[PDB]
């Protein structure tokens, strides 16, 4: 190599640490209310709330309901707050422990009968939990009514709440509870004093759909505190990258939430959270030349 | 009628900011010196001269501007949807006293989805008394309210001086609504000024929408002899309305990031001319 | 199914170990959120294609 300058490389600092920015969470789905509720849904006309517009929770697995049997079917529990959904439905209701068997897809029984069943393709998480602290009545609690009688079977996603008095045998009822012709309604026992497959239990599903319209619906978003003075690989929430952070004196307004320059290259942030004007100053991009004699 | 809008209809779609630089971008703007319709907030008392009901269903082709010379603060809200039914769900919005309550509510759109205001002997004010616009199955899947309950009527009959913009606008069902307040003078038409339309929320409801109406009072107090729809003679402000179209503009920033002047490029040849070789001058 | 790290292609790895969810060490035994990783095929004898 005779005597002359040349270039190998770029002089690439390393960022050397990542900070997540995003606004606080001011919203929420009020889970507590979906679950620390006073009554629930009868198992045959059962709850098919909408939950949307609010930042899902998945803060730990035994809370309050203490997720006696719980399942994510199609979806992954971990990354809820990670994972990005839209339109929930919440359907919940009371059954027995021993009916908990009838969740999964094509499960049989009286539920799936007459009173409530889910599909083959389900993408959300149920989680029957026993009720033995807030269901049990200690003298047996009834008003939770299941259908028995009726000619013909209900489908997913699909509630009934009439009382068509079921005919058996093809014989005609003028409104006649007797033989062979019942009331399609009937109680349930629920005691305390009943085992563990007969304790009561609640069930609550939560099935979205995958991003088909505005993702109204998503989840929390952690952020660390910022760093500055530092080449930080910034994820904040609008767009990634590298830089040094530092205070400014550029007045964003209000409304404006980035700044650029002429070319296009966002250079000027505002904290999520707070009004903090940060530039994001380059690192190191000096070509590595070398000097030498031959 | 059809009117010249100066220069309305300008806005920051992006929330980013550049200082003393000018920027050509395409978006649905309001093409300059278009075709406005002027619609008639006033009561004329002739017994040969209608009373002005100026409230027909208008439509939401793309995207809808709208001004309102109101100091009498009797235009509150706007009537969404495409179908306008119960059936198809649908948006409203309005304004109780300074707290919009904009609901999906698919609520019957029947003629008289409106306010009306009185003023009351118990408390020596008008005080909202008609509530006549609702009445449907609420199957509300969204409702967005901010409650802060007060009022600044600030009824004037002389001159128009409370000037309200506003532009609704739907992208991906991000509906966005872009506002401006401003203290004007001017009574006959728009004033020929410059005024952005900052951004006030983009409600993530989703709903296809054609139709597009708006919303005011038609109460009156004791002295005028007769009803509600029967007399009314208080309604004293004027607004009017276009309608957005893709087109390629440019804005000139300032220091500050206030949108100062912006440049048609599918105006007129001298526009053309400032638009491509990205200059104001 | 359940792996903390997806698998690197050309290569197998049978860590007959259950896995660790739901912030307890289990040791072999199964419960709530502790199950064997080596989920079986839920196969009837000619079954759906």
């Amino acid at each position: 190599v005779e005597k002359g300058i040349y270039q190998t490389s770029n002089f690439r600092v390393q960022p050397t640490e990542s900070i997540v920015r995003f606004p606080n969470i001011t919203n929420l789905c009020p889970f507590g209310e979906v679950f620390n509720a006073t009554r629930f849904a009868s198992v045959y006309a059962w709850n098919r709330k909408r939950i949307s517009n609010c930042v899902a929770d998945y803060s730990v697995l035994y809370n309050s309901a203490s997720f006696s049997t719980f399942k994510c079917y199609g979806v992954s529990p971990t990354k809820l707050n990670d994972l990005c959904f839209t339109n929930v439905y919440a359907d919940s209701f009371v059954i027995r422990g021993d009916e908990v068997r009838q969740i999964a897809p094509g499960q049989t029984g009286k539920i799936a009968d007459y009173n409530y069943k889910l599909p083959d393709d389900f993408t959300g998480c149920v989680i029957a939990w026993n009720s033995n602290n807030l269901d049990s009545k200690v003298g047996g609690n009834y008003n939770y009514l299941y259908r028995l009688f009726r000619k013909s079977n209900l489908k997913p996603f699909e509630r009934d709440i009439s009382t068509e008095i079921y005919q058996a045998g093809s014989t005609p009822c003028n409104g006649v509870e007797g033989f062979n012709c019942y009331f399609p309604l009937q109680s349930y026992g629920f005691q305390p004093t009943n085992g563990v497959g007969y304790q009561p239990y609640r069930v609550v599903v939560l099935s979205f759909e995958l991003l088909h319209a505005p993702a109204t619906v998503c989840g929390p978003k952690k952020s660390t505190n910022l760093v500055k003075n530092k080449c930080v690989n910034f994820n904040f929430n609008g767009l990634t990258g590298t830089g040094v952070l530092t205070e400014s004196n550029k007045k964003f307004l209000p409304f404006q939430q980035f700044g650029r320059d002429i070319a296009d290259t966002t250079d000027a942030v505002r904290d999520p959270q707070t009004l903090e004007i940060l530039d994001i100053t380059p690192c190191s991009f000096g070509g590595v030349s070398v000097i030498t004699p031959g | 009628a059809y009117t010249n809008s100066f220069t309305r209809g300008v806005y920051y779609p992006d929330k980013v900011f550049r200082s003393s630089v000018l920027h050509s971008t395409q978006d649905l703007f309001l093409p300059f010196f278009s075709n406005v319709t002027w619609f008639h907030a006033i009561h004329v008392s002739g017994t040969n001269g209608t009373k002005r009901f100026d409230n027909p269903v208008l439509p939401f082709n793309d995207g809808v501007y709208f001004a309102s010379t109101e100091k009498s603060n009797i235009i509150r809200g706007w009537i969404f949807g495409t179908t306008l039914d119960s059936k198809t769900q649908s948006l409203l919005i309005v304004n109780n006293a300074t707290n919009v309550v904009i609901k999906v509510c698919e609520f019957q759109f029947c003629n008289d989805p409106f306010l009306g205001v009185y003023y009351h002997k118990n408390n020596k004010s008008w005080m909202e008394s008609e509530f006549r616009v609702y009445s449907s199955a609420n199957n509300c899947t969204f409702e967005y309210v901010s409650q802060p309950f007060l009022m600044d009527l600030e009824g004037k009959q002389g001159n128009f001086k409370n000037l309200r913009e506003f532009v609704f606008k739907n992208i991906d069902g991000y509906f966005k609504i872009y506002s401006k307040h401003t203290p004007i003078n001017l009574v006959r038409d728009l004033p020929q000024g410059f005024s952005a339309l900052e951004p006030l929320v983009d409600l993530p409801i989703g709903i296809n929408i054609t139709r597009f109406q708006t919303l005011l009072a038609l109460h009156r107090s004791y002295l005028t002899p007769g009803d509600s729809s029967s007399g009314w003679t208080a309604g004293a402000a004027a607004y009017y309305v276009g309608y957005l179209q893709p087109r390629t503009f440019l804005l000139k920033y300032n220091e500050n990031g206030t949108i100062t002047d912006a440049v048609d490029c599918a105006l007129d040849p001298l526009s053309e001319t400032k638009c491509t070789l990205k200059s104001f001058t």
